[PDB]
Formats: structure tokens, sequence, C-alpha cells
């Protein structure tokens, strides 16, 4: 495509807007810049950040996947508002009330944990007994050592 | 090595001779003959190398990046002839004659046992690299691309110059062997540490370490296939291979020196890895791949274990292999749709169902898929670095599972999904390009069987 | 929004229903709460006050928010539904057929002469086609996306071709 | 009812918005704007899609400046920030390793491969 | 609401030449033109017991009988169990049996 | 042990000839579904002789045949261990594999790529056994990393739809990040003991196990889907029914389990461990059973208890009972796998519907689907004398009289009452009532395929407990001793679970309208785990890509180093041209050679 059909510098003049609007396919009013702070955006428009999820699904794309239609301005970061990635549709519950909740649960969980570890449960029973002094040989013991023995008696 | 040396200088006759319809076949005909005779060079002895001549000579590390060097140059004959095919007749011998001197140089480059030597063979592969890169690059950019390529190469080879000229004046030899015995201990001085920064900087670019790595997206994007194929899969070994033998001769220096780099290399590659993520370019996003993977080998020659060595070779070629059947597989779709935009051509794997299997297994070797020889070579720096210092098993975990994401990324984005309607001269995939990608990937996984001869000499 | 009042009540109407419906599971029960549902649309079916009827919706909205079920039934084959897009890897677009080896092709000498005499009624109604568009399109391009019907005989509707030949929704 | 409260992963609902209400003949006549661009573009898409005897790509100029713009920027999270902290952990980790094995501190009854 | 009469014709148009196009998916007899109990039953799988398991086994039996076995450790078997009263086999020997119960029961 | 090696090796050459077919194309598609559902069955058969000879003299072996690759002192071989954990798992597996493509040569019979779905159910099984007969953790990893890429491949089978790539990817992502722990582990054992094999992991009795043992239990935690790493299971249900089928019972998620099992030597000496396992099990089994209960999508209810179930296997490693946790393993592989099949049986008959609230009605016009429906119900719930009771009812009894974290014990037998309530759930709503699916009625279900499939796993699911629990050696010391209160607590729990769930699922048969309390939220949403976290951390990472950076950037720029070389260019070029300022010049160049810089001294 011609050079005068590509991205250039930001925008500076309502007709340097003008003439970029018109180069990406946009209402001169929905045209908007990223604003000016050397980062490289350029006169690329700042479209909403919102996912492709969120289109029309009956609509008749020319990309029914990506759910794009053939010379509309794509987003900068359309790559990571595919379908497949990044999702922003409305949720049943708020958002920040997700996270209290969620956040409450593991925190609540945790909590209780630890006091499960402090006070455990256990039987009213006595420690196992082993013969031949806790199976000092079996274990492992070095046998030219002798263990004090480990004496065990009935009740 | 003359009996390597002479059979590809033959090959520029043989083309120049043939008639004019049978250059691509005469050319990779013999191409291949010669990589048959390269299994000669794996008589290889526990302990001492296999030293032909003054000149020449060849261990367990020179010998697997050279039967990758000659394996690829029958590769890159098929992988050019067709975007060549409307070429002029005496252009089309030209470009092989380009090809053909490049491997002579890379041949000569790995087996030098002088290193400047080496030196001087290591920098003339700039030349037909840079002439095949800007003259038969298709874009604009491919100008600009040459010059980064060249400038950025001997912005650290002038200063290796001087540093090896230099150690052959206090030494007496250059002599890779004559180094071994002669080598005396580096200690801490400004004088030393900038003779270890000239020793070690010309490699650390072509690896490239991260942020020294903005000159091979550029190369990439705008070379044409077989110069991706060998800028990848052979080039940026060379930098690899000269580290493998220069930090010889600079420690203990290296135990201190090494930290800045091992810190670029392990947040570089987590880096990279994310970067691929977003990239838009399919070839750009395999060049950024290739700083990733290097960025671990940079890491296990810097912290000098015998695993770490192993990994690093095994890595070496195994990358190769994988690099360079991932630029042809992009290159592929790239004859057809005539972009690089990842996005364009979708849900491939509908249309082209074999072509889609190829793309699946060379997915799997670039996630290192065990047993491929790409985990074996990863898993063994994976295992050192871990000895070196226990934390970084988490970021070398990390970049495990980022490397996956953006690898299926690539294999969803391109190969699944719905089709783009609009593009509808989506050929069936030719004989040609079929055998191209089996010759990478029957090799690359027929090695698992007998990984021993891609371990390096401290196996 | 391009729908007019008239027809967001509607689509808020049947979204209303659907969600009762995945509320209530059991037919009978939903019978009941549908009729009341109805009940409650019908009694400001009437209203002629554009303020109130803007407000009587919109309160609507709010309520139906609250009151959605977080899980609403979806048909299988509906956006989200467990069965949305299973079958896209099996659409082949026709092109696909040209590039057929001719051993292919000889598998079904009537299937592939049927398809020769389409892309020659393709070949031959294409221009007039596009004449047809250009002096129908007023000054200054389409105004919507609606596409005109043929008007003589023997000329098929602008842009038909996609439409017509398109992959059935169970092509294997 | 509590109202809906919007984040930036979680978006607000057309139906909850008072902009999409309100009709005012401003926002008809930008609406009818859109929409006419919307349709001069799919007309010149369908024509090239539509034809015949096109075999190719209909090469989009909506997705040449997208890949032209992001490709462009080549040159925190970005800086020696992450290389100074990840040095110093490494560094500190490797310093106390070292010690405790010249202290013989530390166990490595069966360390041999390294 | 409903469809306008320029909307209903061009549906009506489409409708005819659609479902054309799909009496011209049906094959017609011809095609494709292709170019040029217990009895059964047990020897269907006489023939795959042989191939897919006596072949195999034979080959395994021989690699592991006369090249993994001549080999040191390559494979190990946990020692038999032995139990109070038991006989060995290679020497013959005869083990204890165990002192006397106890004899607790219920 | 010729006749055992040779046997117990057969059974893994003969599940490879039908892919060496395919691949060398020498075989005939003809039927090649029947062609590899004809191999796992004698595959089953052959392995019996084997697990008969380790019944019968508990004889094992380890099968170290092929010597791959030495580093130093490091040899790896292709070594195969044969012992009480692999004898008992692959017939299980194999049974049950044989049950589910035969299922598979029905419910799949449409499908254009039937071939290379059952290639994919082949090479899925074959990667589980080098997991489970794996005698040192490279080949392991093998199977490990096997399974991961063959969900990848079978939850994305419907490649057009994008719902199915997201989830493919998903398992991928998980169990990626589960590898992190794996790969941690092989570095600690190398450094430590110098050593990828078990024997001399364990000779050797690490005291220090903190660091190695929690690389394992952060593998189990991706693999088994422990909470953290759990989402990806429930999503993994874009796949075909027979995935689900064989993916939830005898091949990957029990993969985590497996391999805290195959490392009981070590963990049994590890308190830590014990603790971080236990409660670990304790919040999965108690979360998404909790999610469960809301669910209305039938394979997600089957689904979300498969991770329940799953962290009472966690649970039961957790109180250092890794024998029970595997006979766990071979019993929930049973009617699991039927819960699947039965659940396909009405998937097809619905045309396709899977929601609950659409189905009902099929008590009787489903008879044969309906019998094996509560057959797996009361297993799974944990019925006396059925396959599950034989587990489960011990696993409770343990954990019950041990010593042990009380929340984590509460929180299993609540968990226990909640596979009650959400077994109800499926019985009452796709069986009893009255039918609320679509009116053109194309319920069948007497294919033989469907019915034999299901026949065999029905009788799998009655005696498979009573039939292992009898025939395995005893290796612990089993805790018969109790109050009357903690022996019959499963019972009681899951008897309460029934009748709750029974008076909620008949309370929605009133007249009366209901709003959703944020519990109810709570559990249908996922615990908005999935809502919050695939929507920040995806954000947050592929949005991831000061003044001293500005200088060394600036600075080091090619613009900056080409541009001031463009500078001194034009500095040196820009002149006059005019003979009087250029010996102008040479005058100065000679006074300052003399006066300045000595030149002439
Ligand atoms: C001595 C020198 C000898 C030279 C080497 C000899 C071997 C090469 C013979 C190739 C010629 C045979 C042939 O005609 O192939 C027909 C074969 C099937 O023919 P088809 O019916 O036309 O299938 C069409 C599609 O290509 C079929 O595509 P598909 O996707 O449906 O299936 C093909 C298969 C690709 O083929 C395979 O990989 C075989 C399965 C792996 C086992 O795809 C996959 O396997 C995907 C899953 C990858 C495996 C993941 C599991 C990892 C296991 C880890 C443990 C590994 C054990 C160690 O075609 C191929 O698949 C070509 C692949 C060639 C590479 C094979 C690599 C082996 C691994
Ligand atoms: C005990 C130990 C437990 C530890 C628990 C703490 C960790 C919890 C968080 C785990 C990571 C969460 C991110 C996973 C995102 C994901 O699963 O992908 C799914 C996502 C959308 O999928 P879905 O939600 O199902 O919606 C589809 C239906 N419309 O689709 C996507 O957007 C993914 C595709 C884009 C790729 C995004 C990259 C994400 C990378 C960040 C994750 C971490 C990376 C590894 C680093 C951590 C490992 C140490
Ligand atoms: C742009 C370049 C122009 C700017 C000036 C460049 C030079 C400034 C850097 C100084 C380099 C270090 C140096 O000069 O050391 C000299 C040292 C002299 O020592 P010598 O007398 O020979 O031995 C006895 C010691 N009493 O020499 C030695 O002892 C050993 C010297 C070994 C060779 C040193 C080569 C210098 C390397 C400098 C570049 C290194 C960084 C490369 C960056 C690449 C970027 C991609
Ligand atoms: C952790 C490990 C992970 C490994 C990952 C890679 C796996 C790749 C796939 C493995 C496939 C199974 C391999 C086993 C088959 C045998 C392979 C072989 O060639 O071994 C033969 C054996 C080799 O000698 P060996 O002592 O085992 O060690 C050699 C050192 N490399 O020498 C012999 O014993 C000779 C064999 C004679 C066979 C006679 C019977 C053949 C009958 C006709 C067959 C057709
Ligand atoms: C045996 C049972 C096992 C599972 C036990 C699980 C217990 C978990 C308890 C976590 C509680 C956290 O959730 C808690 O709920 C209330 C109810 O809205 C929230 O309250 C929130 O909602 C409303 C407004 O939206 C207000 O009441 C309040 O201003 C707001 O904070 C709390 O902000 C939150 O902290
Ligand atoms: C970091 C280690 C090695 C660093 C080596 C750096 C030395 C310089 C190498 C590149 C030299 C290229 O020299 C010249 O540079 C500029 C940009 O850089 C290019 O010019 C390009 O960028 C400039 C500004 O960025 C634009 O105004 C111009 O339109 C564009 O074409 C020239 O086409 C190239 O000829
Ligand atoms: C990519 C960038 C990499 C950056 C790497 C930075 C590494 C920094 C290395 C510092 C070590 C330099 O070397 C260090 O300095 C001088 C050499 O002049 C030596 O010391 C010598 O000079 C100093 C001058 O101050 C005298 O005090 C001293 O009497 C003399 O022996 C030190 O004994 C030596 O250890
Ligand atoms: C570390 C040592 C590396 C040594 C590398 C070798 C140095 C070679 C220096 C070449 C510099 C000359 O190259 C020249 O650079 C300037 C950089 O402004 C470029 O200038 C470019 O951008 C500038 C503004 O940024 C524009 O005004 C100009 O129109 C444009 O051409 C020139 O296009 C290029 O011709």
């Amino acid at each position: 495509i011609t050079k005068d059909m590509l991205p250039g510098p930001y925008p500076k003049t309502p007709e340097e807007r003008a003439a970029a609007a018109k180069k990406y396919n946009m209402r001169v009013e929905d045209y908007e810049p990223y604003p000016d702070d050397g980062t490289g955006y350029g006169d690329y428009p700042k479209l909403p950040d919102r996912s492709q999820q969120e289109r029309d699904p009956w609509y008749d794309w020319d990309h029914p996947d990506l759910r794009l239609n053939w010379g509309e301005p794509m987003h900068w970061d359309l790559d990571m508002y595919i379908r497949n990635r990044v999702d922003t549709s409305p949720t049943p519950v708020n958002w920040n009330l997700m996270c209290k909740h969620l956040f409450g649960f593991v925190a609540f969980m945790l909590f209780m944990f630890w006091v499960g570890e402090t006070y455990p449960a256990y039987q009213p029973v006595g420690p196992k007994q082993y013969p031949y002094n806790n199976l000092y040989l079996e274990r492992g013991g070095d046998p030219n050592k002798e263990p004090e023995p480990v004496v065990h008696y009935e009740i | 090595m003359l009996k390597y040396i002479i059979p590809t200088i033959m090959l520029m006759p043989l083309t120049w001779l043939s008639k004019n319809n049978m250059i691509w076949v005469n050319s990779t005909a013999h191409s291949l003959l010669i990589s048959f005779t390269s299994l000669l060079l794996m008589n290889q002895f526990g302990d001492n190398s296999l030293n032909f001549s003054l000149l020449f000579f060849s261990d367990s590390l020179s010998t697997p990046l050279l039967i990758l060097t000659m394996w690829l140059l029958p590769l890159m004959l098929m992988a050019s002839q067709h975007h060549l095919s409307k070429e002029n007749l005496t252009r089309k011998k030209l470009f092989i004659t380009m090809l053909i001197s490049l491997q002579l140089f890379l041949i000569m480059t790995f087996t030098a046992m002088e290193l400047i030597l080496f030196y001087i063979l290591f920098e003339a592969t700039l030349v037909p690299t840079l002439i095949i890169i800007t003259r038969w690059g298709n874009q604009t950019e491919r100008l600009n691309a040459g010059l980064y390529f060249l400038f950025y190469t001997l912005a650290g080879s002038l200063p290796l110059l001087v540093a090896l000229i230099y150690i052959q004046n206090t030494v007496g030899s250059l002599n890779f062997l004559m180094l071994q015995y002669w080598v005396q201990p580096v200690h801490n001085s400004w004088s030393n540490v900038f003779m270890w920064l000239a020793c070690m900087m010309a490699f650390m670019v072509k690896m490239p370490l991260y942020g020294l790595h903005l000159w091979l997206p550029k190369a990439h994007v705008e070379a044409p296939i077989a110069g991706s194929m060998v800028l990848a899969a052979v080039l940026l070994k060379l930098g690899g291979y000269g580290m493998l033998r220069i930090t010889l001769i600079l420690n203990p220096m290296t135990d201190f020196m090494a930290y800045p780099f091992i810190m670029l290399s392990l947040w570089g590659m987590i880096m990279t890895s994310s970067i691929c993520l977003r990239q838009t370019d399919l070839k750009s996003l395999i060049a950024y791949s290739s700083v990733s993977h290097m960025a671990l080998v940079i890491v296990a020659i810097l912290i000098q274990t015998p695993w770490s060595y192993m990994g690093a070779t095994a890595l070496m070629i195994a990358h190769g292999l994988t690099s360079s059947m991932l630029f042809c597989l992009a290159n592929s779709n790239y004859e057809r749709i005539h972009s690089r935009t990842m996005i364009l051509a979708r849900g491939l794997q509908t249309l082209l169902p074999l072509m889609a299997t190829w793309w699946l297994l060379a997915s799997l070797t670039n996630l290192a898929l065990p047993p491929t020889i790409n985990l074996i070579g990863e898993l063994f720096v994976v295992m050192s670095t871990f000895s070196w210092s226990n934390i970084t098993i988490i970021l070398m975990g990390v970049n495990m599972v980022i490397t996956a994401l953006y690898s299926l990324y690539m294999l969803i984005m391109t190969q699944r999904g719905k089709y783009t309607y609009h593009i509808n001269n989506i050929s069936p995939s030719f004989t040609r390009e079929n055998a191209l990608m089996s010759l990478h990937i029957l090799p690359l996984l027929l090695l698992t069987l007998n990984p021993k001869i891609i371990l390096g000499p401290l196996y | 929004a391009y729908l007019t009042h008239q027809q967001k009540v509607l689509r808020l109407y049947k979204r209303a229903l659907r969600h009762l419906e995945s509320w209530c599971i059991h037919r009978d029960k939903y019978r009941y709460f549908a009729c009341l549902l109805r009940a409650r649309f019908d009694e400001h079916k009437n209203e002629k006050d554009m303020v109130k009827a803007t407000q009587l919706l919109r309160e609507a909205e709010e309520e139906f928010w609250h009151g959605q079920h977080p899980q609403p039934y979806i048909f299988p084959e509906s956006p989200g539904g467990t069965s949305y897009e299973r079958y896209e890897c099996y659409k082949v677009p026709e092109w696909c057929l040209d590039d057929w080896h001719p051993s292919e092709k000889a598998m079904y000498p009537d299937y592939f002469a049927k398809r020769e005499q389409w892309k020659k009624l393709r070949r031959e109604s294409w221009e007039r086609e596009v004449k047809q568009l250009q002096e129908e399109t007023p000054v200054g391009g389409p105004r919507t996306e609606a596409l005109p019907p043929a008007r003589k005989q023997g000329d098929l509707p602008p842009l038909w071709w996609h439409i017509v030949t398109r992959p059935r929704e169970r092509p294997m | 009812f509590p109202k809906y409260e919007a984040s930036r992963l979680s978006s607000l609902p057309t139906t909850l918005d008072p902009a999409e209400y309100d009709i005012s003949s401003e926002t008809r006549k930008a609406q009818a704007e859109r929409l006419a661009i919307r349709s001069r573009l799919k007309r010149e898409y369908q024509l090239q899609y539509y034809d015949p005897s096109r075999r190719g790509v209909i090469e989009d100029p909506a997705l040449v400046r997208w890949t032209y713009a992001r490709s462009a920027n080549i040159y925190a999270l970005f800086g020696i920030g992450p290389l100074v902290f990840w040095y110093y952990v490494f560094k500190t980790d490797r310093d106390r390793k070292e010690k405790l094995i010249q202290e013989g501190k530390l166990d490595r009854t069966f360390n041999i491969s390294y | 609401s409903g469809y306008t009469p320029e909307e209903k014709l061009r549906l009506q148009q489409l409708r005819e030449l659609r479902r054309r196009w799909l009496k011209d998916q049906e094959l017609s007899p011809r095609e494709p033109v292709l170019p040029p109990n217990v009895i059964y039953k047990t020897y269907r799988h006489s023939i795959f017991a042989f191939t897919h398991v006596l072949i195999p086994v034979w080959i395994i039996h021989y690699y592991l009988k006369y090249h993994v076995t001549t080999k040191p450790y390559t494979i190990v078997e946990k020692k038999p169990r032995i139990f109070p009263g038991d006989t060995i086999l290679e020497t013959g020997e005869v083990i204890p049996p165990m002192k006397e119960f106890p004899d607790q029961h219920h | 042990m010729n006749m055992f090696s040779s046997l117990s090796l057969v059974t893994l050459l003969l599940l490879t000839m039908p892919i060496m077919m395919m691949s060398f194309n020498t075989y005939k598609p003809s039927n090649y579904p029947l062609y590899v559902k004809t191999a796992i069955s004698y595959a089953f058969i052959t392995s019996m002789i084997p697990t008969m000879m380790f019944i019968h003299s508990g004889q094992e072996l380890i099968i170290s045949n092929w010597h791959w690759l030495t580093i130093q002192t490091l040899k790896l071989s292709l070594s195969f261990k044969m012992d009480y954990f692999s004898m008992m798992f692959i017939p299980v597996a194999l049974f049950v594999t044989w049950s589910i493509m035969e299922f598979s040569m029905w419910y799949m019979y449409s499908d254009p790529n039937i071939n290379k779905f059952f290639k994919y159910l082949l090479l899925f099984l074959i990667t589980m056994l080098i997991l489970v007969t794996a005698n040192n953790l490279f080949q392991l990893f093998i199977g490990w990393e096997g399974v991961g890429i063959m969900s990848f491949l079978l939850i994305g089978w419907w490649y057009g739809r994008a719902d199915a790539n997201t989830a493919a990817l998903q398992a991928i992502l998980y169990n990626r990040i589960g590898d992190i722990g794996f790969i941690l582990a092989m570095a600690w054992f190398l450094t430590n003991l110098n050593t990828w094999d078990l024997q001399q992991i364990f000779m050797l009795n690490p005291s220090d196990s903190n660091m190695p043992l929690i690389g394992l239990a952060l593998a189990a935690t991706g693999k088994s889907a422990q909470f953290g790493l759990h989402p990806w299971l429930p999503s993994a249900m874009e796949g075909p029914t027979p995935v689900s089928a064989l993916l939830h019972s005898s091949t990957m998620v029990v993969a985590g389990i497996f391999l805290l099992i195959r490392f009981y030597p070590l963990t049994e000496n590890n308190k830590y461990i014990q603790s971080i396992t236990l409660c670990l099990g304790a919040i999965t089994t108690l979360f998404t059973a909790m999610c469960a209960l809301t669910q209305n999508d039938i394979k997600k209810i089957i689904a979300f208890s498969t991770s329940s179930q799953l962290g009472l296997m966690m649970v039961t490693i957790g109180i250092n009972q890794p024998y029970l946790a595997f006979l766990h393993i071979c019993t929930h592989a049973f009617f699991k796998a039927m819960l699947f099949m039965c659940s396909g049986s009405i998937i097809h008959s619905l045309n396709d519907e899977q929601d609950i609230r659409k189905m009902g009605g099929l008590f009787k016009a489903m008879p044969f689907t309906t019998t094996a429906l509560i057959v797996g119900s009361l297993a799974l719930t944990g019925m006396p004398f059925l396959t599950g009771f034989y587990s489960k009812d011990l696993i409770i009894e343990a954990a019950n009289t041990s010593y042990t974290n009380a929340w984590a014990l509460l929180m299993t037998l609540i968990a226990t009452s909640f596979t009650a309530i959400y077994s109800t759930r499926i019985i009452f709503f796709a069986l009893l009532g009255q039918p609320r699916f679509p009116t053109l009625v194309n319920i069948n279900e007497n294919n033989p395929l469907l019915i034999n499939s299901i026949k065999r796993l029905l009788i799998g699911s009655l005696f498979a407990g009573y039939i292992i629990s009898n025939n395995i050696p005893p290796t612990t010391i089993p805790q018969m001793t109790m109050p009357y209160y903690l022996k019959t607590t499963a019972l009681i729990v899951t008897i309460l679970g029934f009748i709750l769930a029974l008076e909620i699922s008949n309370m929605t048969k009133n007249l009366k309208y209901h709003y959703p309390s944020n519990a109810f939220k709570f559990s249908t949403l996922l615990g908005y785990f999935p809502t919050i976290m695939h929507r920040l951390a995806p954000y947050m990472n592929l949005s991831m890509s000061s003044l001293l950076d500005l200088i060394w950037l600036e600075a080091i720029l090619p613009k900056t180093i080409s541009l001031a070389q463009m500078k001194a260019s034009t500095l040196v070029t820009n002149q006059k041209g005019l003979i009087k300022l250029y010996f102008l010049s040479f005058l100065i160049t000679i006074l300052i050679s003399m006066i300045l810089f000595n030149f002439h001294e």
C-alpha cells in the first residue's frame, strides 16, 4: 500500500487529525490518538479496550472467528483480545465482590488449617510399641554399637 | 579436512558447468553425497581429539556442527529453488555460489586449530551472508538489515582481533592444542577485565546475547529463506562454539565476569519468550524464539560444568534443526499468501492436513518434549544451573511455561480455528515442501536413539 | 443503540423469559411464572409517555440484571453452547475442489460435470451483477448492507455465490 | 438493586448504560454515519471476495497498518532494574553457599554430578 | 415489522439457487467410480493371537533370554519370601517352624 | 521370571503395533477402530498372567533392558518396574480402556477422523503405561509429558471451536506450571543423590527431603488438578465424551497421585510434606464438591466429582496411607469411567444436549443407562460393598483415627456428604420427573457396543473392589478398633447427604421464586477463580512486554551513534572552499603544534 496509507507521527492540528481519521476509516469525532508521550504509538487510533468476545456473535463478520470486518481499524492489542485470550465481557457479579469473596474464602481456609495444626485430632491411645529395641537393627542401626534397650510391658 | 574442503569447492565448477535446467539437481545431488561422507568425522576417541594436520582438527564439539553444516546445504537449495525460479540463470549460479562459499568457510571455521585462522574464517562468513540478504532479500529494509548485521558483528570482532594477537604475543601460540597445556590463570586487574570482554563480546553478539539481539529479528524478517536457515541453524552457533573454546584461557576470571552476562541471559530468556506471545510477524516470532533458546546456551557455557557443556552442545544442534524447520514452515505459507503476518492465514489444518502434522512436530520439539534432544539439551542445562544456584530453577521453570505458551499459540493461530474466507490460493503441499520438512524432523528425532554423538567432548 | 424502543422491550422480554425458564426448570412451574411475567409487560403495554416508558424499560433492565441466572441455558449450537462451532473443522471451502488431481475428479464424473455448470453460471452472471449494484448504489457509496434482488428475468441476485455455495451445517 | 460497578476486565453491560437510551438526533446521525462507513467497506470487500476470477489474497490495508504500527517501536521490567535485582539474589545466594562449602558445613556427601 | 418486498424477493431468489445447489451435492448411483460364523471368527482371532501375541512373545523371549539376562543386573527379582516351615528347592533346607504361640483366642 | 518378564513386556509392545501399522501404513483402515479395540482386549489378558504371579508369590522384578546413555556417573537405561503398583494398575487401566474404546466405536461412529481418534486414544494409553512402569525419573518424565501432550490433542479434538483451543492450551498451561516442581525434583535428586533411579533414591533415604518432595507435590497439584491448579480439568470437558472418560479414570489425572505413591518411602518419614498434602487435598475435595452442587452441565458435574475424588486421594497421601490411595485409584477407575459413558449415552440420545435442565423422564426410556447410572452413583457415594466402598470406607476410618489436622478431617467429611448431594442431583434431574427435552423423541440405547462396554464396567463397579481388596497382599496395620461413631461416620454423613439433597431437589417443584444467594452464585461460578485468574493473569502477562536506562539507551542507540557521525561528517565537510581559510588554519596548526604540544622540542 502507498506510504500515505501507513501510520505516522502523532497528529497535532485539526487537519492532521482529520487526515489521520480518514486514513484509518473512522469518523473524525470517533478518532482519538494515544496521548503523545514518546511511547511510539504515533497516530494509531485508541480504540476501546474491549475483548472480541463482546462483539455480536450473530452479525455476519468478514472474519467470523476474529469477529472483525475487512477494513475496520484493529485495536492496538487485538492479539491480546482474540477470543482465545483476554476476556472483558460483563460478569453476573461485581468484579470487586468476586475478589472479596474469593480471597476471603482462601484466607479463611488457611486460618482454619492453621487452627487444625495447632489443635490436631487423635485417638486416646499410647505410642505404638515395636520389639527388639524399636527395631534398631531393621531400621539400619549400626550393629557394632549396642543400643540402650527399649522395654515394653504388659497391661 | 581436505576430503571435505576440496569436494565443497568442486560444487562451484559443478554448478557453473551444469546444463541450464540441471543446476538445482546437480548441486543438491552432490551436496548430499558430501553430507554422507561427513559421517567419517565421527571417529572420536575418549582422550584425544581427531587432529588431522597443523591446520585442522576435529573433536566431539566440532563434528556435530560440521555434520549439521553440510546437511544444511542441500536443504537450502531445496528451499531456495522456488522463489528463484524466475531469476536470471547467471544470478541463480551466483546465489548457489554464495551458499557453497558459506559452507566452505563454515567447515574450516569449526576445524581451524589456530584461533587467528578461526577468526579470519569466522569473520569471512559475513561476506556471503551479507550479500545473500541484501541482494536476494525482497523488501526495502533488507539494506538496513544488512548494515546492522555487518556493524554489530564488526563492533565485537575488531576488539577480538586485538585480544587474540595480544595473546599470541605473550603466550607464543594460538594453536588450540598448545593453549590447553600452556594456559595460565588470569588474575584480577582492569587490564585483564578488558581482555576478557574483548575475547567474549564478539561471540556474545552472534549468539546473540540479550541486549545485543536486535540485529537478529531485523535480519530474519528481511532475509530469504536460505539466509534464514543458515543464519539460525549454524551462524548463531559460531558464537557458542567460540565461547566454548575461548573460555579455556579466561579462568578463573570467568567466575565473576560471567555474572552480568548470566543475568542478561536469565532475565532475557523470560522476556524474549514473553515477547514471542505478542509478535504479529511469524518470522519475527521465530527469531525472538532463538534469542530465548540461545540464552540458555550462554548461561551453560559461562557456568562451566561438565553437565552444562553437554547440555549446551545438545541445545545448539537441536535448536539448529528445529529453528531451520520452523522458518521453512513459515516460508511455505509465505510462498502462498505472500505475507508474514501470523494472523492473516488461519485454520490451515483444514486445507493442508499433512503440513499441519509438520507444524505440530516442529512445535513439540520447540517446547522440548521428552525425549527429544531439544529437551535433553535443555534439561542438562537446568540440572547444572540448579547446582550453580537453586533459585535459578524458578526462572528456568517459568521459561518452560512461557515457551509452551507461544509454541502452541503459533500452532493454534495458523493451523486451527476457521480458515480465512478470502484466501483461496492455498494449493496442496508440493512434494518438494513435504520432503524439506521430513529432512529436518526425521534426523532430529533419530538422534534420540543415539544422543551421545551430540553431547560434545565432555561426554 | 441501533434498536428502537419497541425492539428493546421485545429483546428484554425474550431474554427475561429464557432466564426465568432456567430458574424454574420444571415446565409446569415455568408456565405459571411466565404468565405472571407476561402480565407485567401487558400492564404498561399502552403507556404513551415515552419518558415513563423509557424509565420503565431501564428499571426493568436493572431488575433483570439482579435476577438473571448466573448459568442460563444455552442451545447447544448457539454462541457459548457446548456444540457451537463444533463442525467448523469439517467445513471445507468449495474452491478446494479445483486443486483436486484428475484421478480424484474421475471418481465423481457426474458431480464435477454439474459443478462446471455452476461455475459457468457464475462467470456469465458476474458482469451483470456488478452493473446492477453500480446503477443502484447512491452517489457516495451504500448507506446500508442490504443488497438488491434481481429485477430482470435471467438475472441472478447480486453477490450470491458465497451464500448459495456455502458449506452445509453437517458437511461430513 | 446494587448498581453495577465496572472494572477494566469486566465491562459495563449495554442494557445498564445511560448513554444507550436518551436517543439524540446527533447520536443517531453519528450511528447512521458509522454504518455508512461500514457498508462502504463491506461493498469494497464484497466486490473482490465475490469476483469469479480472483485467486489470491484481498490485502487489507487495516491489517497492514496494524502490523506496521506494532513492529516499528523496536526500542521497570526492561532495564537495569530487573538485572540488578536478580544480580544480588544470586550473588547473595552463591556467596553464602561458597562460605558453607569452605567451612565444610554444606552437605555434599553424594554430590559428584555438576 | 417483517420483510420488505425487496427483502422478501431476494430471499426467494437465493432460496431457489441454494436448494438447487444442495440438490446437486447428491451422488449419482455410479459414484464414486472406484478403479479396479464362529469358524470365521475363530480364524480371525487365531491370526490375531499368532501375529500380535505369539510372534511378539517369541521375539521378546529371545531378546530377554539371550541378550538382556546375559548382562549383569539387567533383570533383578525381589527375592522370594521364605516362611517358617518352608523348604528351599536349591539346598533342600527346611526352615524351622515358629515357637509355640501364647494362644489368646476369640 | 522368564514367563513373568516376557509377558509383562509384550503387553506394552502389543499396544504399539497398531501405532506402527498406521505409521508404516501396512494396515487396513477398513476397521481400524476394531483393530485397536482388539489390541487392548488381548493386552489386558496378557497383563493378567504377570498379575496372577504377583498375587500368588508376591513376585516383583525390574527390567533394565536397553542402555540408552551414560553421563559420567549417571547411567540411564530403559527400565521397567513391575511391582505391586504396576501389576495392579495395568490390568485395571486396560480393562477400562477396553470398555472406552468399545464405547468409542459407537459414540464416534459418524466422526470422519475416527481412525485418528483411536490412534490418539491408544497413544494416550501408551504414555500412561510408560509413566506407570518407569523405574527412573527421566523415563517417568517421558510419560509425564506424554499424557500432557495427548490431553492437548484430544481436548482440542474439534479444532474449529475456539473454546476447544482455549481449553486444550489451558491444560498445557496448568500442567506445565506443575512440571516446575517435577524438574525441581530431578535437579535435587541428581545433585544430592547422584541418581534419577528410584532404587538409589530409596536406598540412600535422604533425611532432608523438604525440597524434592515439595517439587513432587507441586507436580502432583497440576497433574491431579488440586486447588490452585484445578480449573483446567472441568475445562477439559471440551473434548469428546470418550476423552473425558479415559482422561478422568485410567490416564492423566491420577498420574499426580500415582507419582506421590511412588515416593512413599520418602514422604512416610516427612511429617511436613504430609501436612501440606493433607491440607491441599482437603481443600480440593471440599471446594470442587461445593462447585458441583450447582452445575447444570452433566459432564462438568462428573468432572468436578473427579477433582473431589482426587482431593480425597491426596488426603490419603497426607494421612500416610499410600496403599489406600492406590486402591482408590483402581476402584474409582471403574465407576467414574462408567458414569462418563452413561452420560454419553444420554447426550447422544438427546441430540447433543448436555444441560440437565432439559432432560428428565429417562428412568424408563433408557433402562440400561439408568441401571448403570444408579450403580455408578451408589458406588461413588460409598454404598456398602460396591467397588467404591472398599477404598472410600477404609480411607475415612483411617483419617478420623489418625493424628491429623482437625480442619482437614472435617472438610473431608463434609465433602463426603456433598458427594451424595450432587449424585442425587444428576439422578434426580436426568432420570426422575417429567421429560423436558424437545418433542422429536430419538431416545435409543440398543447398540450392542454401547451395552457391552457399559455392561463390563457395571460388573467391575460391583465386584472389582471386592476382588482386588481380597487379593492384594497386606502392607500396613489396618486400624480396626474405634468407637461406633467413628466407624460409621462415612455411612451416616452420606445418608444425611441423600436426605438433605432429596429435600432441596423436591423443593424446586414448588411455585416459589427466589433470588440467588451469594453462596449460590459462588458455587455456580466456581468460586470466581476462573473468572478472576483467567482474565487477570493472562492480562498482566500479555501486557507485560527510569533516568539511568535513558543514559544507557540514548547514548548507545544506533541512532545516537549514527547521528553523531552525521554531525561530525557535516562539520568536517561543510567548508567554503577558500584558499584563504585553509591556509589560515595551517597557520593555527603550526602555532599550537609548537606552543601547546611542543612538537618542535
Ligand atoms: C464448612 C464451610 C466451609 C466453607 C466456609 C467458607 C467461608 C468463607 C467466608 C468468606 C466471607 C467473605 O465474603 C464476605 O461476604 C460479605 C457479604 O457481602 C461481603 O460484604 C460485601 O457485600 C455488601 C456490599 O456489597 C456489604 O455487606 C459489604 O459492604 C461488602 O463488603 C464482605 O465484604 C466479604 O468479606
Ligand atoms: C549495540 C552493539 C553494536 C551497535 C552498532 C551500532 C552502529 C550503527 C549500526 C547501524 C548503522 C546504520 O546506519 C544508518 O542508521 C539509520 C538508523 O539507525 C538508518 O535510517 C533509518 O533510521 C533513521 C532514524 O532512526 C531514519 O531517519 C531513517 O529514515 C531510517 O531509514 C539508516 O538507513 C542507516 O544507514
Ligand atoms: C559488561 C560489564 C562487566 C563489568 C565487570 C566489572 C568487574 C569489576 C572488576 C574489579 C576488579 C579490578 O581489579 C582490581 O583493581 C586493581 C587493578 O587496578 C587491583 O589493585 C591494584 O590497583 C589498585 C588501584 O586502586 C591498588 O589499590 C592496588 O594496590 C593494586 O594492587 C585490584 O587488586 C584488582 O582486584
Ligand atoms: C560501536 C561502534 C560501531 C561503529 C559502526 C559504524 C559507524 C557507521 C556510522 C554511519 C552513520 C551515517 O549514517 C547516517 O546516519 C543518520 C542518523 O541520523 C541517518 O539519518 C537518518 O535519520 C535522521 C534523523 O534521525 C534524518 O535526518 C535523516 O534524513 C535520515 O537519513 C542517515 O540516513 C544515515 O546515512
